[PDB]
């Protein structure tokens, strides 16, 4: 029944003045008239009306209902059957993804066909969003969109002309590249700060357009990688980041995406690769997959997930895009 | 002040005031005789009021034999729904106590609490809350680990009914989420159909982690709020109370300790290791097990797990 | 009415005088043996006097919740020859346990047991354990100024020497190592009337290898006449055994 000021979220000198006086608990200044109190404690009128105004602002779901909802919601086709078969059926809503791999392994691919997918129709099995993509490379090229977006078409045309169905005509009347290309909202940071920046944006931007339904940040590691000496404000900024993209993507309803980039690991006498950032980030994702070569082909491997078990499977690139076999 | 317990008016309280006692532990730490010659109170009314006030204001202890009697028939043990870590726990985990299962990424930590929360959803028929703060709880994998224990669809939908959800992103929302909890449970005293009986929450670590840092002293402090209130649900309300826990190198000495620090150590009355057996021969559900901490057994036992045959 | 050495001929085998007002201390990290030679101790102060017991009282204070009823009995019924529930009932019926919840909670708490010490005359030993249960909460909450950071445990401080003073009694008090500092490691950080208020010291300490554990360390160290003792002791189902 009790509740502690520590407990809420107060400046240090209000709450140490409210100490002093000598309340303890949050009901006792529930009876206190805002006058008097400001007069006892010797805080302004400004003061105890914003206190009284925190104190009184701290559903019932059942896995029941989060089960209906988790089979309302789709998932994301990769265009990979491999890839959706051990991910469960795609990239889950409501979940952070993260990507490491080598360079030149097929990480802003994989960015780039999620973007062009989620704009599927529902009656082809899609979820009929739009996307956000935050590039913090400059690896972003509007070419390679176009050609993935009309490899897409393509793909979605030949599939309705073998069903020769109603609605997949009506589906597919409003499917063209220009509204693939304008479902896509496209962000810039050039450093740390910015990504923050933009991050910090993003619930407003999200409240406006509720369309949306994957966010993608193309490369966290470089921001973060170069000039910052003081590796604990690297960590603390690291998992607030990572705090903040999970209450997005739960509050949202949306998928985020996230990539990351590979070091090296010297142990007796052996060099093995390794995510970089360190071990304590390895927490911070809900589902994590690695992109490497063996011999000539590329291999996605689950190596974490919560739902399902690892995995290995062969994917490859084409001109088309993501593709397998 | 006014209301706070009988026998006090507002003009003895500002009268009190008046002469430089404020609170309950100032009017308590005076004197009878030394104060009534400032203002001269009622002489034997401060005694009864002082009286009133510990009355109120202060525990009471209680004979041994009493609550050796009352714990006998109040302490429930509850299985996990796996043997080996049942053994290893001597038949399971108390109630009255906090738990805390610490491991590294992958170690399956999430995994135990889902199968202790079918478990007791379904074996047990009671009712459990669950509080996540990281994203790691689904419900396919409660229905998946649901169906190897039974086949009836309206038995599992019973059983997924009795487990709430809670989303907590941040310290504060966490720290709301268990006051309101509690206040729940004191309210819902009489009744004894629908009374949460196990509480776990999926990462203290994730929301304390973005607090800690600097020379600041803020985050020792809400952490050592958190710790307060589940040992308050866990004690007081006769609950069992599991967290989970990141684990940590030491950098001076190469040695795997947990996280959140060595005031962070003391919070747990039982501890649980979780590790991958060497690389080889755990390429998949075959993990370590071990007890880190405990008040009943000895240090230092070790078993097996499989997370592949508990599904 | 109450002799020291009789409580614990192993560690205080110096203290011989009656004892009428002593203050103890111990200090450690976690998962050395603190509560387990509490239990000890209240298992040798509580039996009967045909088992080898002292027949006289035990109050308990809990502040971390980490009191355990199941090794306690199970600690009582592994001493004694031949097991009985009443006998049991009747060991358990000199135990009492109190819990705190803030500082204030233990300070009024202390300001009220006196009428129990007044009303009981068998009390004998008094536990309070992690007096430092509540440090950062209290230094966040005072600020920058050092007063304000320590009132409550003065006013508690100052409680506890006023009891044991007036009734004669035996404190077994419980610190936890906090903090380090830029062989014995002991960085204090209590309040000043706490810290001078200390008689007797004794660290704890565990085996790093993994021998099957089974093997504690403990320095006792007297501020009265600087004697340094290192101690070797294992705890089984028994209890604690001393080596
Ligand atoms: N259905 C399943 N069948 C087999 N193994 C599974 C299944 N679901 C999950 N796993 C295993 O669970 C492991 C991850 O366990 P879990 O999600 O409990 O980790 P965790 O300790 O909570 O991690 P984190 O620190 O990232 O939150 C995976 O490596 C996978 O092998
Ligand atoms: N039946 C038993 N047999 C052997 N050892 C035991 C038994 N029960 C408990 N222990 C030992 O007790 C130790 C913990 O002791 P204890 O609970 O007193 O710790 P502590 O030093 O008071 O720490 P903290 O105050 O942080 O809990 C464990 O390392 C364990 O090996
Ligand atoms: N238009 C294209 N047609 C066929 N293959 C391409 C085309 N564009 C890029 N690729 C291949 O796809 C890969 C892209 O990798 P990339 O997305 O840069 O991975 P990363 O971002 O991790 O370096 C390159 O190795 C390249 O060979
Ligand atoms: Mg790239
Ligand atoms: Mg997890
Ligand atoms: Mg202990």
């Amino acid at each position: 029944m009790q509740r502690d000021l520590v407990s809420f979220p107060l400046s240090p000198a209000v709450r140490v003045k409210l100490v002093s006086a000598g309340f303890q608990t949050a009901e006792e200044l529930l009876e206190v008239k805002p006058s008097e109190l400001s007069k006892e404690v010797g805080i302004s009128k400004a003061e105890a009306l914003e206190t009284l105004q925190i104190i009184r602002r701290e559903k019932k779901c059942t896995a029941l209902e989060l089960l209906e909802q988790e089979h309302t919601q789709g998932f994301i086709i990769t265009f990979c059957s491999a890839l959706d078969d051990i991910l469960g059926g795609g990239v889950p809503l409501m979940k952070t993804t993260e990507i490491c791999g080598a360079p030149g392994v097929g990480k802003t691919q994989l960015c780039m066909q999620l973007a062009v997918d989620v704009q599927i129709p529902e009656c082809f099995g899609g979820v009929a969003g739009e996307a956000v993509f935050i590039d913090t490379e400059g690896s972003f090229m509007v070419d390679r969109v176009v050609d993935l977006a009309t490899a897409c078409i393509q793909h979605l045309q030949l599939i309705a002309e073998k069903h020769k169905g109603e609605e997949h005509r009506k589906a597919l009347e409003d499917f063209t590249l220009d509204n693939i290309l304008s479902h896509i909202y496209y962000f810039r940071c050039r450093d740390y700060t910015e990504l923050l920046a933009q991050v910090y944006l993003l619930p407003d931007f999200l409240s406006e357009h509720s369309k949306v339904r994957l966010v993608i940040v193309d490369g966290i590691a470089f921001p973060f990688r170069h000039d910052l000496d003081d590796l604990s404000l690297r960590t603390r900024l690291l998992n607030g980041l990572a705090q903040q993209m999970i209450s997005l993507a739960n509050n949202h309803r949306l998928a985020v995406i996230l990539t990351n980039q590979m070091t090296t690991k010297i142990d007796r006498n052996q060099a093995l690769l390794v995510p970089a950032l360190g071990e304590s980030w390895g927490h911070a994702a809900t589902i994590r997959l690695i992109f490497h070569w063996d011999r000539k082909q590329r291999l996605a491997t689950l190596y974490k997930s919560p739902s399902q078990k690892e995995c290995t499977v062969l994917f490859q690139i084409k001109p088309q895009g993501f593709r397998d076999t | 002040r006014v209301g706070l317990c009988p026998g006090l008016t507002e003009e003895m309280i500002q009268l009190l005031r008046s002469h430089r006692i404020k609170t309950v532990v100032d009017l308590v730490s005076a004197d009878l005789e030394e104060v009534a010659q400032k203002c001269g109170l009622s002489y034997k009314a401060l005694v009864a009021l002082r009286r009133v006030l510990l009355a109120q204001f202060s525990a009471f202890p209680v004979n041994g034999a009493d609550l050796y009697e009352e714990l006998k028939t109040s302490t429930a043990i509850l299985s996990t729904g796996i043997g080996s870590l049942d053994k290893l726990l001597d038949a399971g985990l108390y109630t009255g106590e906090v738990t805390e299962i610490v491991g590294g990424p992958g170690s399956g930590k999430t995994q135990v609490c889902l199968c202790m929360a079918a478990n007791v959803a379904h074996g047990l028929q009671q009712n459990v809350l669950y509080v996540d703060s990281n994203g790691g709880l689904t419900a396919s994998r409660l229905l998946q680990l649901l169906q190897a224990k039974t086949q009836d669809e309206e038995e599992q939908a019973e059983a997924l009914r009795r487990i709430q959800v809670v989303h907590a992103f941040d310290i504060f929302q966490m720290l709301d989420v268990l006051q309101e909890l509690r206040g729940t449970v004191a309210q819902q005293v009489t009744g004894s159909s629908g009374t949460v009986k196990v509480v776990v929450v999926d990462s203290v670590t994730a929301v304390v982690s973005p607090l800690l840092g600097g020379q600041q002293r803020e985050g020792l402090a809400l952490m050592m709020q958190l710790a307060r209130e589940l040992k308050t649900l866990a004690r007081d309300l006769g609950m069992a109370v599991v967290v989970t826990n990141h684990i940590t190198r030491d950098r001076d000495s190469g040695r795997l300790k947990p996280a959140l620090g060595r005031s962070w150590s003391f919070v747990p009355s039982t501890r649980i290791l979780l590790d991958t057996i060497e690389g080889a021969g755990a390429s998949g559900g075959r993990r370590m097990a071990c007890l880190a901490k405990s008040s009943r057994q000895p240090t230092g036992f070790q078993e097996m797990v499989d997370i592949g045959t508990w599904g | 009415r109450s002799s020291l050495k009789e409580i614990e001929p192993n560690l205080f085998a110096d203290e011989d005088s009656p004892v009428h007002g002593d203050i103890l201390e111990f200090h450690g990290p976690e998962g050395t043996g603190k509560t387990e030679m509490l239990y000890h101790l209240t298992a040798r102060c509580i039996l009967p006097k045909s088992e080898g017991g002292l027949e006289v009282e035990v109050l308990f204070i809990d502040t971390d919740y980490h009191f355990d009823m199941l090794r306690l009995v199970t600690i009582l019924e592994h001493r004694l020859s031949q097991s009985s529930e009443e006998i049991i009932k009747y060991c358990l019926g000199r135990f009492f346990l109190v819990y705190c919840s803030s500082s204030t909670h233990l300070l009024l708490t202390l300001y009220s047991l006196e009428s129990m010490f007044c009303s009981h005359p068998s009390l004998c030993l008094l536990i309070l354990d992690s007096l430092s249960a509540f440090y950062w909460i209290d230094r966040v909450n005072g600020g920058e100024s050092v007063n304000l950071q320590e009132s409550t445990l003065r006013k508690c401080s100052q409680c506890l020497e006023k009891l044991v003073n007036d009734y004669r009694l035996v404190l077994f008090a419980t610190t936890q190592t906090i903090m380090q500092k830029a062989d014995i490691d002991y960085r204090p950080y209590l309040c000043k009337a706490w810290q001078q208020l200390v008689k007797h010291r004794m660290f704890f300490s565990k085996q790093d290898d993994s021998q099957s554990s089974n093997q504690f360390s403990l320095v006792s160290r007297c501020l009265k006449s600087n004697s340094l003792k290192k101690h070797f002791f294992i705890i089984g189902e028994s209890g604690v055994e001393f080596c």
